[PDB]
Order: structure tokens, then sequence, then C-alpha cells
């Protein structure tokens, strides 16, 4: 093996289906999905 | 949200900016119209 399927997941569309009031619950929770996409994000150009 | 450099140096939490390729936020379609929808039926009330 040499690659993998680059994928990425949103923050927001993934965890609450475009509700505003669920996005700010998820803000709450700070930088937790923002480094997750960076760390996805790393991944994606690593496999490159 | 000035300019897609500004929205980059603001992800980055940073003024200088280097080479490279950012994500910075996530294009969205936004829902336009609206349409609710349920089956017409033959059952009229015979209350006439």
């Amino acid at each position: 093996p040499v690659s993998m399927t680059k994928t990425s997941v949103d923050c927001t569309m993934y965890i609450c289906g475009d509700s505003t009031e669920c996005s700010n619950l998820l803000l709450q929770y700070g930088s937790f999905c923002t480094q997750l996409n960076r760390a996805l994000t790393g991944i994606a150009v690593e496999q490159d | 949200a000035l300019d897609p450099l500004s929205e980059t140096k603001c992800t980055l939490k940073s003024f200088t900016v280097e080479k490279g390729i950012y994500q910075t936020s996530n294009f969205r379609v936004q829902p336009t119209e609206s349409i609710v929808r349920f089956p017409n039926i033959t059952n009229l009330c015979p209350f006439g």
C-alpha cells in the first residue's frame, strides 16, 4: 500500500445538520473540531 | 472578511502568511426557497 482515500470531514456539517444553536453548543467545546480538521488536513497533505 | 488573504491571516492567527495553500472557511450554498409537502387525498369530509 502507498495511499489511502484522502477524506476530510467538516466540523459543523457533520456534527450539527445546519443548526446554528447546535453549532453554538459545539463552539462551547472550543478548538476540538478545528484541531480535528487540522489533523485530518495534515494526513491529507501528508498522503500526497 | 475583507479578502481571501485576510481570511487566511485570521485563521492562521498571524499577520504574516508564508508560502502555501490554506483552508480558512467552508463554502456552503444557503437554502434559498423552502418546500413543504403532504399527499393529496380523496377522503373529503361528508359533513356537508
